[PDB]
RNA sequence: AGAGUGUAGCUUAAAAGCACCCAACUUACACUUAGGAGAUUCAAUUGACGCUCUGA
């Protein structure tokens, strides 16, 4: 049987800048500053506090609001780089900054003759090429950029075979370690996608089925 | 060299009298109660859906590699050769601001 | 997930306070960590 | 007794192991002792993520040898924990490799360097 | 006057005894058992027993350790019954729920040692 | 003279050639619960015991 | 479209027992102690609700 030989790729970003915190978690994190507090053991910025105005008190009878008000002033000093680039943009599909605590996958769209279908990024292999070095003559080859991505192993992910000449299609899983992304306007249709768009931009059964590899977090 | 840093720093002996006070309430340790039972239900939840990943994803490949062993011979034996890539393997922690 | 080794507590008991004091290296990226006497942001030269 | 058919009912030492490279042959592959380094600028994250570490590696059947932790440097003081690692699959690679990876709280770096 | 059985020095727990009071606490439920040296079951009291299940918060607490004493104990006294022998683990002898579990016992009525054998 | 046993010997099916890929008793009360699951099972030496020896209603249940 | 079907993770358990999670002692694990969450898909042995495999 002739089998149209496909291999492919699932890129991953991971995620610089962390999850926030469930309200849960923000009433269990505060207990734990409360009760992580009410066990500790006399920390010298209090010494240099509490008794240092006792024994003022002793002299006025007979500084930690200056170190605080410069720590407070200078905290508002050096502004927060902000976690939303998110909701400001909201189109930049093909934008790398799409989202920043979650991860994000490349997504492309293919127009075939007989098909017409947004795919995970795919090559086609030669039994010549090693499975690992078909995603890696994927990586520098569809996008026309310079990234740097990040393997594991030539363990695979998520296989999906579909017929009309036989064929497979074989899913791996890459990770971008940095990106020279150059000219991130490019004319392809690399769509950056958390988890939910990709149940909205994939519909068939070797399609609405990568989630189950995708690492939802 | 067996030299740690376990070992305790000598001055957090003398003064120990800031705080001898641990009083509260009922209620503190009522919402105190609920905070660990709902949070032994948050975790709970939390180790089972990573348990609902690692199965899904690890059946994922397996059957992964079962198809690509029945549909070619020669790239199974090579699927399984480890890689000389992952002897210094790194990653840095998340942060919350971009450069 | 990147908050379950997050809601800590400091496990010994022979410990003084520490303080969630936000710190930069060099590229303006603040991480809280706890350090002595409450300082609110840092940054190495 | 030893002609009696209950001979050796009452023998252990078979039941008790009372006792590095790599081991990938042609088949079966597997990596040598690994070090898994843990630096951190908190005792806290670093000492609790060696945790969740280890309570993961105890709950997908893997031998940990040692759990220590190195000794800290004057600089801020930075932390260091080592949970050793000793045999995984391909898949088990990839499958273990990405949790410790999309596990990590905040700014705390991994290694998996091996032995010496 | 009856024999106990002497032996057993080796093995724990002892066979010694003509009644043992035996607390098994699973997961779910708090259990106490009073058996002979035969292992005839003479007088069990469970939480998986409507009679005593529904009027408790929760199975498996202190709370379930004190009510299956009290049960147990008021249960025993009937069936003519007054010296048990309770031999725990050494972690189980420092547990509260135990503690709690013999001074409900003792309180019912209960002496938790038996008296020797009249040779 | 090695005469072979009559029934199954005990410690059969659980020896494997990987006793540290098994998982072990971790406790003293694993083993006390195993133990007496064994001690009262019928076995073919000689023991100690040869000489010596609706829906509504989980409806209201559930809800009370 | 058909086939296999079905108790919380597992059960030739009948609402159970082990599994599981937090808290404490432990560097940590483990033990142990204190707690926590659990289920027989819906109707009459039978049909129809949810999953898996084979189809187009």
């Amino acid at each position: 049987s002739p089998w149209r030989l496909l291999g492919a790729l699932c890129l991953q970003r991971p995620p610089v800048v962390s999850k926030p915190l469930t309200p849960l978690q923000e009433e269990m994190a505060s207990l734990l500053q409360q009760i992580e507090i009410e066990r500790s053991l006399y920390s010298d910025h209090e010494l240099r506090a509490l008794d240092e105005n006792q024994r003022l008190a002793k002299k006025k009878a007979d500084l930690a609001q200056d170190l605080e008000d410069m720590w407070e002033q200078k905290f508002l000093q050096f502004k927060l780089g902000a976690r939303i680039t998110e909701a400001d943009e909201k189109n930049d599909r093909t934008s790398l900054n799409r989202k920043l605590d979650r991860n994000l996958v490349l997504l492309v769209r293919e127009k075939f003759g007989d098909q017409d279908v947004w795919i995970l990024p795919q090559a086609e292999w030669q039994p010549g090429e090693t499975l690992r070095g078909t995603a890696e003559r994927t990586l520098a080859t569809l996008s026309e950029n310079n990234m740097e991505a990040k393997f594991l192993g030539n363990a695979p992910c998520g296989h999906y075979t579909f017929k009309f000449l036989g064929a497979k299609v074989f899913f791996f899983k890459a990770l971008l370690l940095t990106g020279d992304f150059s000219q991130a306007g490019n004319k392809g249709h690399h769509v950056w996608v958390t988890k939910d768009e990709l149940g909205d931009y994939l519909k068939p059964k070797y399609l609405a089925q990568v989630r189950r590899f995708v690492s939802d977090l | 060299i067996p030299i740690e840093d376990f070992i305790t720093p000598l001055k957090f002996l003398d003064k120990a009298r800031e705080r001898p006070q641990v009083e509260l309430t009922f209620e503190e340790t009522e919402r105190r109660a609920l905070l660990l039972k709902k949070w032994s239900l948050y975790k709970q939840q939390e180790r089972k859906m990573e348990r609902d990943t690692i199965r899904a994803m690890l059946e994922a490949q397996q059957e992964a590699l079962e198809e690509l062993q029945l549909e070619s011979p020669k790239l199974h034996a090579e699927a399984i050769k480890r890689d000389p890539n992952l002897f210094p393997f790194e990653k840095e922690g998340p942060h919350y601001t971009p450069p | 997930d990147s908050s379950r080794a997050s809601l800590t507590r400091v496990h010994r008991q022979a410990y003084a306070r520490l303080y969630p004091v936000l710190l930069v290296k060099q590229d303006g990226s603040t991480i809280h960590i706890r350090y002595r006497e409450p300082r609110r942001m840092l940054a190495m030269p | 007794y030893k002609t009696k058919p209950t001979h050796g009912i009452g023998k252990y030492k078979h039941l008790i192991k009372a006792e590095v490279r790599a081991i990938n042959l042609g088949t079966d592959y597997e990596y040598g002792v690994l070090n898994i380094h843990l630096t951190a600028y908190d005792m806290t994250l670093a000492e609790s993520y060696a945790q969740y570490v280890h309570n993961l590696c105890n709950s997908l059947s893997i031998k940990v040898e040692e759990s220590y932790a190195m000794p800290t440097k004057t600089i801020l003081t930075t932390h260091e924990r080592v949970v050793q690692i000793s045999g995984l699959s391909a898949t088990f690679a990839e499958i273990f490799l990405e949790i410790i990876q999309s596990s990590l709280p905040e700014g705390v770096r991994l290694s998996v360097k091996e032995h010496t | 006057v009856a024999r106990k059985e002497r032996g057993w020095r080796t093995v724990f727990p002892s066979r010694e005894f003509w009644h043992r009071l035996r607390v098994i606490r699973t997961q779910h439920h708090v259990e106490a058992l009073v058996e002979h040296q035969n292992g005839k079951v003479v007088v069990s009291a469970s939480t998986r027993e409507w009679a005593i299940k529904k009027h408790l918060y929760s199975t498996r607490n202190v709370v379930a350790c004190e009510s299956i004493g009290r049960v147990l104990a008021q249960r025993c006294l009937e069936a003519g019954i007054n010296f048990m022998v309770y031999q725990p683990t050494p972690w189980e002898a420092a547990s509260d729920s135990m503690k709690r579990l013999q001074s409900a016992m003792t309180e019912g009525g209960v002496v938790l040692r038996e008296p020797q054998r009249i040779y | 003279r090695r005469t072979p046993p009559l029934g199954p010997m005990p410690n059969s099916d659980i020896d494997l050639s990987n006793l540290e890929r098994l998982e072990k008793y971790r406790s003293f009360d694993r083993y006390r619960r195993r133990a007496e699951q064994e001690a009262q099972a019928p076995h073919w030496w000689r023991t100690y015991r040869e000489y010596f020896g609706r829906t509504q209603q989980l409806l209201e249940r559930k809800q009370a």
